[PDB]
């Protein structure tokens, strides 16, 4: 059924699986009209499919001319998304192919079982974890592909970088959900904290820079102190 | 007018004839119902004083044959049988209705209620989805379960009711996910009327006998078929004018007769405020929309 913090380490285990956060595909700016009305800009998205103990990002650009012509967008990009990940599967080797799909929002349940009819034995299944995988247009080499896309284009990344060498997918993950998390609450410090200086820096096959363990550490302290913060900014606590 | 002699009534029961009921004492003398109107189905129906478990009752025309009750107590109910022989049958009758030990169907000449109820109910359709072909007759009980429901133990006692899933490959035209799904027009006028029921006269008749299942006999896995059917009609883009005119009426009939007190289980708060307010057809059950407002106003 859902997924939640009881069931927790079911995701680093040797079982197949994808999240599929879907709260980027469809992304606009509003804006006034010469006439003083309001319209709305579409900007090119991107579908975050994820494995969360392989690390392998499946980043979907969602380019702006599919939504030409279309009516009721926000109910078309769920539908989009579910076609654009079933088509992933069907595109996977099946022992490639991932036994659950959890998706980070309800509403993504319905769709994505319609299109996954033929695959009766993968499990759709939410989750009541509020991840943080809507900061993922704040990574930086990410924003840029999705930005730059003229075309629709799949890129595969691994936003664990090389961590895996060294800790394990379970710490891999919540790292990665700690700097997302960050970067949501208050982009511009998380920002700042993690090009601190310039002897550490981000390799051309990497998202996130090349720290030592001992400067993990002192990064994922930091990024606590700013996530406690924003939430004392925010109560007044 | 048509028949049913019982050869007595040896538990107390309270026997239902389509819309009414009325009571009979242990070992009251009585030998039937008399005047039942020709032309409809009828049901006839148990609920037994000592266990209020289990109502159960027959479907059954008089013009297939002739019908009687006799209580069986080594099965614990009254069932139905067929007399074969034309003229014991009648001689048995008469001397029933010459000691008038029958109650008369007390149809009141401006009511057409049955008729609404049963339109499109045909006794061949029945005996399809009820399937014990030895019998004229088709026996249901509050318990019997749906085909539907078995494949989520019994098939001989199956309620053989035209599966509805609309999240299945029958349902959903591979390339058509996202049409196909909030737009049923394919599933319920080229799969369900083209293909399986030929016709809305069928599938009528089933959304019909489906809903008396539910109420006669609290039979749940009858309220979802009938909830089931609106629904596909009610999620359809294109119906046919004719098609939406009468489900109004059919509904409106359906709510009409419906024990006030038992609108709690058997309606579907989230298909009916679906039909009556989000779908489609939302503007096409103004009679079913107006009952529903006058008389279950909770529910919405
Ligand atoms: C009560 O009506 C009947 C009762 C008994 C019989 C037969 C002779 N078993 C037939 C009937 F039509
Ligand atoms: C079919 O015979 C009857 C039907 C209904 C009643 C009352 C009105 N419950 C009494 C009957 F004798």
């Amino acid at each position: 059924g859902a997924m939640n913090s009881s069931n927790y380490a079911e995701l680093f285990n040797n079982d197949i699986k994808l999240f599929v956060d879907d709260t980027n595909v469809y992304r606009v700016t509003v804006h006034k009209t010469f006439e003083g009305n309001v319209a709305t800009k579409a900007i090119n998205g991107c579908i975050f499919t994820l494995n969360p103990k392989t690390g392998h990002l499946f980043l979907k650009i969602i380019h702006t001319s599919v939504w030409a012509g279309q009516k009721r967008l926000s109910q078309l990009a769920k539908w989009k998304t579910a076609e654009e990940v079933s088509a992933l599967v069907r595109s996977l080797p099946k022992e490639e192919q991932p036994k659950q799909i959890i998706v980070t929002r309800k509403a993504m349940l319905d769709p994505l079982e319609v299109h996954m009819l033929d695959f009766p034995n993968i499990a759709i299944r939410p989750t009541e974890l509020r991840l943080p995988f809507s900061a993922a247009m704040s990574i930086d080499k990410l924003s840029d592909v999705v930005m730059k896309a003229t075309e629709p284009q799949m890129v595969l990344f691994n936003i664990y970088d090389d961590w895996l060498d060294r800790i394990s997918s379970y710490t891999a993950f919540s790292r990665l959900t700690l700097l997302l998390r960050a970067l949501k609450t208050n982009e511009e410090s998380a920002k700042m904290i993690l090009l601190s200086d310039p002897t550490i820096t981000i390799k051309s096959y990497h998202l996130w820079p090349s720290f030592t363990d001992e400067q993990w550490i002192t990064i994922e302290s930091q990024m606590r102190d700013l996530i406690l913060t924003e939430y004392g900014r925010k109560y007044n606590v | 007018m048509n028949t049913v002699p019982f050869t007595s009534a040896p538990i107390e029961v309270t026997i239902g004839i389509d819309q009414y009921s009325f009571n009979v004492k242990e070992n009251q003398p009585f030998h039937g119902i008399k005047d039942i109107p020709i032309g409809h189905v009828h049901v006839i129906h148990f609920q037994h004083a000592d266990n209020s478990s289990m109502r159960y009752g027959y479907w059954f025309d008089c013009r297939m044959g002739n019908f009687y009750i006799q209580y069986d107590p080594k099965d614990g109910l009254y069932k139905m049988m067929e007399e074969r022989d034309g003229a014991k049958f009648e001689n048995i009758v008469h001397n029933f209705k010459e000691r008038q030990m029958m109650v008369s169907y007390p149809k009141i000449d401006e009511d057409d209620t049955w008729y609404n109820l049963t339109e499109f109910v045909q006794m061949d359709k029945i005996r399809k989805i009820v399937r014990k072909d030895e019998n004229q007759f088709s026996y249901v009980d509050s318990s019997m379960t749906t085909v539907q429901e078995n494949e989520l133990s019994d098939p001989a006692h199956s309620l053989n009711y035209t599966v509805i899933n609309f999240k299945s490959r029958e349902a959903i035209r591979p390339g058509h996910e996202m049409e196909d799904f909030l737009d049923k027009s394919y599933y319920l006028n080229t799969v369900m009327l083209q293909g399986i029921f030929k016709n809305s006269s069928n599938y009528f008749g089933e959304l019909q006998f489906a809903f008396l299942n539910a109420m006669f006999f609290g039979n749940y896995g009858s309220s979802l078929q009938w909830h089931a059917m609106i629904e596909l009609i009610c999620s359809s883009a294109t119906v046919p004018k004719h098609m939406l005119d009468k489900l109004d009426e059919i509904l409106y009939y359906q709510i009409k007769t419906l024990p006030e007190q038992y609108s709690d289980i058997l309606l579907n708060e989230r298909v009916w405020n679906i039909c009556l307010y989000s779908s489609f057809q939302k503007n096409s059950l103004h009679n079913t929309e107006k009952i529903m407002e006058n008389k279950y106003p909770e529910l919405l």
